[PDB]
């Protein structure tokens, strides 16, 4: 698995790939490893693929009962605050999951959460197996002055360098990027497509 | 709550006689789309009007304008909110609002039963955008249910139904509806009052709940 | 509690009636900011005054004031406290008080269906600083919630009240907004009766919650 | 327990009444002190004088008197010595005295809502030295809390509070309160009946609590 | 159990209206020692007198004698049985008999209370011997305790308590005090009534419960 | 089942009323042994003869005869026998009788506290070989046990008592002690009622329970 | 430990050591392992302390109060059957003891129960680790005509000769006599080290 | 830990150090393990911290809420049968600690409760992990004619001569004095000083 | 992690790191391991991140709820002991942190807690698994009348000396300081690297 985060001003980036393994059998080519939540909201998800499956539907009803009751969508401290007392409750009949949280409330914020609660705000995280080679490529090449094209190009550089070098990590990339202008946008495959030919990346 | 020797369910009748006194609500269905109507009879200057809310919204396809005691109103709206969130965990999607209605009048047919506990006091109006497309609901505190085309409920209920059994026509589109609902809720009142701004909601079958701001109401009158 | 054949319920009636022989309370909205004034009438001199507190503050943002039986209040204002404090621990901030206010309404509310218990005879207005600025809101025994703008409580509410539509401006400043609500106060009173002291809260959109100290209320006089 | 149409709890008034024929009872707060005082009329020579307490230890810092039925009356004094000692293994001391006397005031007013249940014949005095320094408390079956300076209840109330709304000064010291404390029971009772010897408890800031011996009683008589 | 616009309960007053259809029985303290005297009216020469205990001990130190409904007076005895050796399983020993009397009475005021149960109709006097020394206690239907020096409780209660606070002294010696009660017992009974055999009991400090046997009653009659 | 002002319980006395309408028992204590004779009025001719049992057996040295309500018997008699075995469980073997009388006795008094359950129309008689010896007993729906050496209950409970305290003398054999039985038996009945073989079951200190058979009876007649 | 128990003709002679002993340290050099139950009974504990404590407390609670509802003491056969029911339904959560219990009922009985509840009545027992030592003692030495004084010169002979051989017992002797006549008679320490110092030992 | 309980005629004496350690690592120099339980009764802890100091605060709740319901002080033997009864209720969930209670009630009273609830009286008694040190020079130093003062030099010496050979002892010695005529005493630092500087001792 | 805490007079010296760390890969680089608990308290977390995070909630709400009820901040012992309950209750299924609780009520004070409920007050403490650096440094630095600025430089070098050998710690120091006067003040990030700057110290 590999996933990213991305903090820029005034956005989130978020992407991930697409692969589904067992062991060492891609079992599944094609899975869906990044959801949107809210309005201006998209979790990440990593790890277990039923546990994190019933924490996205968990989620949704969780943060669209709240934007009704309340007329206002939550907060992103609050969305991890409710995932870490969620994932906290258990501990022990764990959810074996990490998880990212992305979201624009008058300040762009992407927190990352593991499997016991602990949920830590940064200003750029990444989950998984491909991990380290996506921290690899931010160390050096984040900028926080980049503009959001920068951005984009900056995680499909850091995911393809996660798919040369691990082997639970492959596919087409997915990327989606949350303004408050135009909210979250699900980039498409032929922008990505487009994007990766580009860079001079063969996927 | 036990049977009278007619054969009626007293609590029920009464129950009945405090939904007779709530503000009278429309339900209207036109062409690929479902319109609510309610009144919005504000009386004091004080009352902030920022935040009342007569159309209460279930999920962003589904909503429901409720009339009787405002307390049982509040208690049902959430209960039906958290059924239609658990029927989107427990599914994915909600295919049915018809089963949602069933639910909410399931639970308050039992508390017609059980004597520990009296009726709800609340008339509800559901409506929304399933797969069958538009779909318009009336529910009565014995927890009876029947699917309409359009409907009032509350205290200028008989006025509305017989303004709306002699005015109404199937596939009107959206201004059209909307302007007979209108004229519908002014047949409801008698002279001396005029229309302080009441409230309008639409859906149409593919796009998300649309709840209409002040001066297009203004406007609309 | 059961329905009566006039559609109502005598127990919430009767709780009303409980109500109305509390201490008088307003509740103002001024610009960026909310007050609460309640009526402090210690007849003995036997009474300690450095712990009658009428204001009581359910969270260092969000204020409430009561009025009807104190004992009833006392209990409602100990689960305002538990469920704001569970809104902090489950969420991190508490973004909106009128969920709190529905949560202490759908407690009120309980107890006017469920045979073996009688309704709270308490009226509550509260108060706070939130994300949608400064909200008022007023909480009746049978578990109805108004948002408002300016409010009474207790005995002499139709005064305040009827008061507060002939002489309450939109964005006074909070000194001009004291006045106005001590001369309410006045308002309410009959001749012979001067007030002591009342207790008078304020809070500006930012800062927390400040209650006024004796000499202040006294100048304020 | 249910409401009365005039918006009375009838159960709270007749237990009021049943409260009107206890022993009357006196709490004082002196410089730096808290005094209680209860009268002590044995009837019988019969009865053992070495183990009639009528001025209740729930902790020894905080004791408490009690009128009407003596029954509940020991059921609620058991009651405030379990919640004193769960507040200090909680927490590891007694930081307010005004919490214990919440909790036993929550537990009275549970039994003025619940239908299968009579409320408490009791009204309570509680005294004693906390971090806010001499604190005593008055609690009525409604479950109704007042922070009073000097108080009395049971059946000769109205004559001490009538006798101490004119002849009571803030800072007395011991002897002078004590002096004052068994004019005013005398004032209560009427003419042919002379005070046997009452019983007399007092606490001072940083010491514990020190009840009275016979002889310094009868000294003060 | 509700209570009456007196301020009374009519089930305890019935109650000690059940508990005055009971044998006479006495209670006195002598000269480091407790007396129980019961009457022991067996009408028929069909009952078996080699079983009949009126005197129940509760413990090798402590014995009770009842009056009133004698089933209830069987399950308070067994209840105070079973709470005796709960006290000795937690402690080691019994070093109070009041906390003992104070459980048995905490069961018999609970009833007094809750709606869907009647109180006792049982009185009960406890005697014996701890480390404050002979203890003689007086339990009343409301779950009322009274220490007391001598005493009596059953039908004939005021003659005996009567004659006892004219011809009891002391620190009498046991055969005195026996004697003193004999006549105590005669003085109960009406002209035409010769007491058969009653029951004598009787317990001194540092020896265990000595229960008298025949032949010395009819010596000491 | 609540008290009544005299200090009666009504629903005791009106299952004493139902008691005094069952077949008449008896009980009779001879030299080392225990009797029980119940009378068998068989009306029809087409009732079975070959299994009613009117002395039940609870354990092969106890048995008891019952009166009232027959399925209440039944009941009373099943919880005998299953308290019977409990102890024989629990302890190895069943020293004293008294103790089952007596849990027997608490089932039937709890049924006269609570209101949801009405109490046991049945009055028995236990009877049997323990440790103590020979052994009878008597328990009133009330719960009331009274040691006994000759008793009867039911419909003609006062002729036999009447008969047995003028014509009952304490160590008969056993044959004396059944034609006595039989002839208070015969003193009960009327003139024109013969006695058909009634059923009478005998036991002797160290035998088992022995029944007798039919032609023994009728030449016992 | 060491335990005995001995059956005589209308007597009963009980007795043990008193050293408590944590795995070879003697944390207390004057214990007390022999206890009267009832006013004809006495008990005789061994194995872990406070498990046996609870037992002692919870029969004297029981056989007092069956004293007092049936108005004649329990029968010996009883007791052991009443430690044996309640012994044995934890059986998983267990007491980790071993008892002796001896009493008069119109005839001497020594029922010795193990931590399981198998109550077995024998003529004479002994509990204990040093318990092998007494059974070589009595062996040789137990007969059934022996008199009372006999018999509580054999039980001191006994609880010497596993005094010499086994660490985890030692101290003063505690013997109990129990007859009907007399009822429980716990020895004085004058008489029993007479008896010690006459027989020829030091203890 | 180090814990010290000494019996003399109208006297309980008992002593502590102060070291707080976590596996060989000195956490804290000054704790407190000697606590006044009732006026005439103190107890003194040993083992694990947190179940000792839950302990001490239930202790204290139940002897006073004792002391005000019955208007007499709770005798010692009831003070060790309580803790006895409630540390073997859990035995399978332990508070794995060592207590001693020793208290005045017209005779003075030293009991050691192990973590099962086994209560034992006994003269003087030791806890902690320096206590074979502290029965080492008790054993030849304890005599029952002793005054306080030989009595609290006594167990001054005992602990500094566990202090010197225990790694895990250590720290400033709290001595506390139960007396009937004065109570409770916990002794000052300033005297204890003077007794270990005078005796020769360097703490 | 390592966490200090300093009792001067009239003053709480609280300080930390910023690194969250997975074995060994440095997963944040800017943590909050440093909360404001009460008006004149903070507490300073260590250990498992998400158990820490549940009690910091649980501790504002409790105390606050109490400051409510009561008119008055509770005392810093009964935090302490409030945290010692709470984390006891569990024990077994423990939370598995290191707590550190400061604060002013008329004295300054300073407890330390561990896993199990067990709560020491001392002078200066700390956790976390740099721990026995700062330790070293508080041995051979500290001194009780020292100012406010000389223990906040103390503070400074103390985790400085154990980021410079522990690889579980680093990051930018936060340093809070509670007084009466002034109450619970969180020293800025310019004034904290104008004091390692100034001290010779490259972080």
């Amino acid at each position: 698995t590999t996933t990213v985060g991305i903090t820029l001003k005034d956005a989130v980036i978020m992407a991930t790939e697409r692969r589904v393994t067992m062991e060492n059998f891609i079992m599944h080519k094609n899975g869906k490893k990044l959801f949107q939540i809210d309005t201006y909201t998209g979790m990440t998800i990593a790890g277990l693929v039923g546990d994190a499956q019933v924490l996205v539907r968990y989620m949704k009803a969780e943060l669209e009962l709240y934007r009704l009751q309340r007329r206002v969508n939550m907060p992103i401290e609050a969305v991890a605050t409710l995932l870490s007392n969620m994932l906290n409750q258990v501990k022990y009949m764990p959810y074996m999951v990490q998880l990212l949280v992305g979201g624009i409330d008058t300040a762009p914020h992407v927190f990352s959460i593991d499997a016991a609660g602990g949920s830590v705000e940064d200003i750029y995280a990444s989950t998984g197996s491909g991990s380290p080679f996506v921290y690899g490529v931010l160390e050096s090449q984040y900028s926080e002055k980049m503009t959001v094209d920068e951005g984009v190009d900056l995680v499909i550089r850091a995911i393809s360098a996660a798919k040369q070098r691990d082997s639970a990590s492959g596919g087409m990339i997915d990327v989606a990027v949350i303004t408050r202008k135009d909210g979250y946008v699900q980039l498409p495959t032929d922008q990505i497509e487009s994007r990766i030919r580009k860079l001079g990346l063969i996927l | 709550t036990v049977f009278s020797p007619d054969g009626r369910l007293f609590q029920v009748e009464y129950a009945r006689e405090a939904v007779k006194k709530g503000s009278t609500a429309l339900g209207m269905k036109f062409a690929n789309g479902v319109l609510l109507i309610s009144d919005k009879k504000v009386r004091s200057r004080l009352i902030e009007q920022n935040s009342i809310e007569k159309i209460q919204l279930i999920d962003d396809y589904v909503a429901a304008v409720t009339s009787g005691l405002v307390a049982d109103a509040r208690v049902l709206v959430d209960f039906a909110r958290i059924s239609a969130q658990q029927e989107k965990v427990t599914y994915g999607s909600l295919v049915n609002i018809e089963n949602l209605v069933k639910r909410v009048a399931d639970q308050m047919q039992q508390y017609t039963q059980y004597g520990g506990v009296r009726p709800y006091g609340v008339s509800l109006i559901f409506a929304g955008i399933d797969q069958i497309g538009p779909r318009l609901f009336d529910c009565d505190p014995a927890g009876t249910i029947n699917e309409y085309k359009a409907t009032a409920i509350g205290s200028g209920k008989d006025a509305v139904v017989s303004f709306l059994e002699r005015e109404y026509k199937e596939n009107l589109p959206e201004k059209e509806a909307v302007t007979l609902g209108i004229k519908a809720l002014k047949s409801s009142l008698e002279e001396g009052e005029e229309l302080k701004a009441p409230e309008i909601a639409s859906i149409t079958v593919g796009n998300k709940y649309r709840i209409y701001d002040q001066e297009e109401v203004k406007k609309f009158l």
